[PDB]
């Protein structure tokens, strides 16, 4: 078969999409090739070598193609999946640049990538360990990723903290400046008791809930605030 | 390759029990691991028995695949895919004089993929933001030979590569993979992270001093690696408070009011419960090595007294070749804090009147 | 004329201060004219004239805005002009309001359609 | 002054080596020393273009 | 028409092409020149009839912090161009090293030696 | 690609039902001016198709540049046909759907494009209430 | 040469004048690859080889003279073996005396 068919279609594969010289789409657990040439490492090794980058876009997409219809995720979850539709568009936009450029081999696209694999490196665990957190303790999950060692990683996520840590400014901003807070969904701290009005006021109706503190309050800047 | 999975567990416990505001230590995944599609390190004829003119294209074609990790097709990397350092099998029946010059090209190859196995499995956390800074900057070289052989298949293509015009295009690019492969080798050997491995690059920049192609190369890599160092140091210097979360520096914090409370009847505070350790020094901060602890432990004295100051001026600086900027400001900074410990030292709670009334 | 030279006469047309007078601002435009002189975006002629539209449309003028077609319509007719597009986006950008939004508008694509 | 007029020296040889003149430090010295006097520069134009251009003649 | 103005048409000139922290310094050169005047003017006439990697360009894992700026992957192609001036000197050589001893291998005789031209 | 680009054509045909039947005298003075100013957002969507048609004609667009140019309106497409089909369910009109805008006004912060969507529909259906 | 030169870079027991000694030896084997390039294109040209055919000899007469040194002797075998007339070899031994007195 031949070679020029494999461009286009590792380029779908990127997308997610079937191709034609390539029948698999993570439907093996990963993707095989079928169909030979008796390349055995140009039809073979760098498309098996390709097709983890769409392996990693059929993830980071999955988790969007659930949240998306998930109403019940917070509003801190729900800007968590906003910088996530970014990073889908991001995406889209390099595969529109690569896509007008291929009008044959190209290192077989390796000039493309190897910068791309560290976002998606970093967002497999960001993937992975957020699953089932909403709240405070998201917060903490995505600010345990910002302590990176590659100033590359750590400036990614703290773009994605900077994204995350909107709404915690702003509940921050109307438990201190209102005064009061008012969620149904518990992403804040305050843990109220039903039917406290009277004189118990000022000594219950507010418990300090340690499941939704973020991690750049320690204990007693949550402590004062309430 | 089975045996990594092992001590990256058993060394994540430790830093997690060791420093309390490293809590949650994580790791990535099982998979980033596992697979080697996530690196470049992954018609077909007995080539011998073909005319001559061929053969050397064909191994040309192939060997340019294996330089960035693409196992050829007659140069098979031989199966082990373990520690820093790999082996291939060209085809015997290829003619005696191309096998021979196949072979003197290989090093660079087998120096690809020790390289790039530890930009994969040496960034984990356990290891420290200095070998992930470390990691980072051999991955930059890596992306420059990735560049170089995207250019040389064009050539190829165009009847313009021999394997006598490779072997010469490669030459540079062989002595650089060379530094960084033995250097990775050296860094398994001792099991070195955190400062261990930047005293390593320090030696190993004065040692290149006559070559001056790997002396830069050097001076890049631990330009690279020092920075979290300072970052740590910066916030020890002019403070007393470090956050370490994987450990990588010197001073260490250690909890203790059990024993001795309200009064140090020892002055455990103030001697033993900040400590040093010698084996992440650097080893240019050797020369400042007790001025560091004290510059920041008397920080710690006078904070807790009741007292609040900051740095005299904030300065970032680095790794530079046979010289130091560092000297000037540790002690710029360890005379201020040594006289604002006194100054309150000698007016509040004086000490004057008490060895008066004694 | 050449650009460099060309931004000289410009200043000495908005200040009343002469070539040999200033120097600063004419720094501060080779500062920004230049590094910024090729288009980053697209351009045709069309949208910014249905911008213009758009814009007459915010002064609640009809009238200005169905004589600007057949001004338009002149445009095509002569066609001695380099760029049309450039002009009419100065123009446009330089109105004034006789008395909002944005993310839902499109702008000028970004030449992520553009290959080598 | 003196310190002034090294640095305004040294400063002066860059954009006579980016600008693709045929000045070197020492070209530079001379013609430095001769506009000091007072003498018009377009006439030293001529001078160094003719300099340069006697030789490739006889080559 | 000023001294420093002259120096500033040519910043521009240099911005058109790339090489934007060249201008960058040029105009910081510019208000030490004329916050010698005379030797400029001879700059200008001689402008253009003479005789004729960095690890912080486009990497971002080094720097105490970098500035995130999201995917471009799209100067990954002028950094082909940045090897391409090397190779394409290393093959130019090639060719004014055949040419020179070729021309001597071949040739009429007794243009070789100038003692044979008596 | 092109079952996945199908929605906002669908979100076409749901967006354009509504601001023909929900302008009348039959649905209160509010109706008439928020599916007044929802014809705005089809005005904007005929503004986008117009440049990808001259850059279609010249031969120079693909399907993958069309899907990264259509994707923002789509989600603006989106947000307006899951709203309609909630003031039809419910039967809002009057003053219950400026409580249905007044609380996707507030659902909203993540990105602020739909937040913004919502604050214009507001204000320009809140001017005759 | 080759051989020398890329046995004692498996050697650190050879010093640092002798690694720059060495350095200065894989820069003038870059030359003469240099020239099989150009000839490896082209596949009698005794005139092409005529010229490094008295260059090499005296690269290996300098590796010869200085047999197993290392240090201030390694720059009495490198500077004291510059005492010609022959400005051939005089333009030879810069590009290593150079690397050597670093």
């Amino acid at each position: 078969i031949t070679e020029a068919a494999l461009v286009r279609d590792i380029l779908y594969v990127f997308q997610g999409i079937d191709g034609k010289n390539i029948k698999m789409n993570n439907t093996e657990n990963c993707y095989k090739v079928e169909g030979k040439a008796n390349l055995s490492r140009s039809l073979r090794d760098t498309a098996v070598r390709l097709s983890e980058l769409g392996w990693l876009h059929n993830k980071i997409r999955r988790y969007t193609d659930q949240r998306s219809l998930d109403r019940s995720f917070g509003l801190v979850g729900q800007s968590f999946c906003a910088a996530l539709h970014q990073e889908l568009r991001e995406y889209y936009r390099l595969l529109s640049v690569l896509h007008s450029q291929l009008q044959l081999t190209l290192r077989r696209l390796l000039v493309w990538t190897y910068d791309p694999k560290i976002r998606l490196k970093t967002l497999a665990a960001l993937v992975d360990h957020c699953q089932g957190r909403k709240g405070g303790e998201l917060a903490s999950a995505v600010h345990a990723y910002t302590k990176t060692g590659d100033p590359y990683m750590r400036s990614l996520v703290q773009h994605i903290l900077s994204l995350v840590s909107h709404p915690v400014l702003s509940f921050l901003y109307r438990w201190i400046y209102d005064g009061e807070l008012e969620d149904t969904y518990h992403e804040f701290f305050v843990a109220s008791d039903p039917t406290v009005k009277t004189d118990r006021l000022w000594h219950d109706k507010y418990t300090l809930r340690k499941s939704m503190i973020p991690s750049f309050m320690t204990m007693d800047q949550s402590r004062k605030v309430l | 390759l089975q045996q990594s999975l092992e001590l990256k567990r058993k060394m994540l416990r430790d830093k997690q029990n060791k420093k309390n505001s490293g809590q949650h230590l994580p790791i990535f995944p099982a998979w980033v691991y596992e697979r080697p599609a996530l690196i470049g390190d992954f018609t077909a004829l007995p080539i011998g028995t073909l005319p001559l003119a061929s053969q050397e294209s064909a191994v040309v074609e192939d060997l340019l695949y294996v330089l960035v990790g693409v196992d050829g097709r007659y140069v098979s990397a031989q199966p082990l895919a373990g520690r820093q350092s790999r082996t291939f099998l060209v085809d015997p029946n290829l003619d005696l004089s191309i096998r021979e010059l196949v072979h003197r090209i290989l090093p660079v190859a087998a120096s690809y993929s020790a390289v790039t196995r530890f930009i994969e499995e040496k960034s984990s956390f356990e290891y420290g933001q200095v070998n992930h800074a470390l990691a980072a900057a051999m991955r930059t070289l890596v992306k420059e030979h990735l560049i170089l052989v995207s250019q040389l298949e064009q050539l190829h293509r165009q009847g313009l590569l021999s394997l006598q015009k490779l072997w010469f295009y490669i030459q540079p690019a062989m002595r650089t993979m060379d530094i960084l492969a033995s250097l990775a080798t050296s860094v398994d050997k001792g099991e070195c992270l955190g400062g261990s491995t930047l005293s390593l690059l320090h030696d190993r920049s004065f040692s290149y001093t006559g070559d001056s192609q790997a002396q830069e190369l050097c001076l890049y890599l631990t330009k690279a690696a020092s920075a979290p160092y300072f970052e740590v140091l910066e916030k020890w210097i002019y403070r007393g408070i470090i956050h370490d979360p994987y450990s990588e520096f010197m001073v260490e914090e250690h909890e203790l009011r059990k024993e001795r409370i309200q009064e140090d009847y020892n002055d455990k505070y103030w001697d033993q419960r900040y400590t040093i350790v010698q084996q992440q020094i650097p080893s240019f901060l050797q020369k400042m090595a007790d001025k560091i602890l004290s510059t920041g432990k008397y920080l710690n004295v006078v904070r807790e007294c009741g007292h609040d100051v900051t740095c005299p001026v904030a300065k970032e600086i680095i790794y530079t070749l046979k010289e130091r900027a560092y000297v000037e400001q540790i002690e710029k900074a360890f005379n201020y804090a040594s006289k604002v410990l006194l100054d309150f030292l000698m007016e509040e709670k004086e000490l004057v009147a008490h060895l008066r009334s004694i | 004329k050449s650009p460099n030279v060309l931004l000289q006469n410009l200043c000495c047309r908005i200040l009343g201060r002469s070539e040999a007078d200033v120097a600063q601002q004419f720094q501060y435009a080779v500062r920004v004219i230049g590094s910024n002189f090729a288009p980053t975006v697209e351009r045709d002629e069309f949208l910014v004239a249905e911008k213009i539209k758009k814009e007459l449309i915010r002064q609640r003028r009809e009238a200005d805005a169905a004589l600007f077609s057949e001004l338009h319509r002149k445009l095509h007719s002569q066609g001695v002009l380099k760029n049309k597009w450039s002009i009419l986006y100065l123009l446009l950008s330089l109105s004034e309001d006789p008395r909002s939004y944005a993310t839902l508008f499109a702008q000028a694509l970004p030449r992520d359609a553009h290959s080598t | 002054n003196l310190n002034a007029v090294r640095e305004t020296m040294d400063v002066l040889l860059e954009i006579s080596r980016i600008l693709n003149t045929g000045l070197d430090m020492e070209t530079l010295s001379i013609c430095v020393r001769l506009c000091e006097q007072g003498i018009n520069p377009e006439a030293l134009s001529s001078v160094i273009k003719e300099l340069r251009k006697a030789t490739e003649a006889l080559k | 028409l000023p001294a420093r103005n002259k120096i500033l048409m040519l910043s521009f000139d240099l911005r058109v092409g790339g090489l934007g922290p060249k201008a960058d310094r040029l105009e910081e050169l510019v208000e030490e020149l004329e916050a010698v005047g005379s030797v400029l003017d001879l700059l200008v006439q001689l402008a253009g009839s003479g005789p004729p990697r960095d690890y912080f360009l486009n990497n971002k894992h080094v720097g105490r912090n970098v500035p995130y700026s999201g995917y471009d992957c799209d100067d990954l192609s002028v950094f082909e161009m940045d090897v391409q001036s090397l190779i394409s000197r290393e093959e130019c050589l090639c060719h004014s090293m055949i040419q020179e001893t070729l021309q001597v291998m071949e040739a009429a005789p007794g243009t070789g030696l100038p003692t044979v031209g008596l």
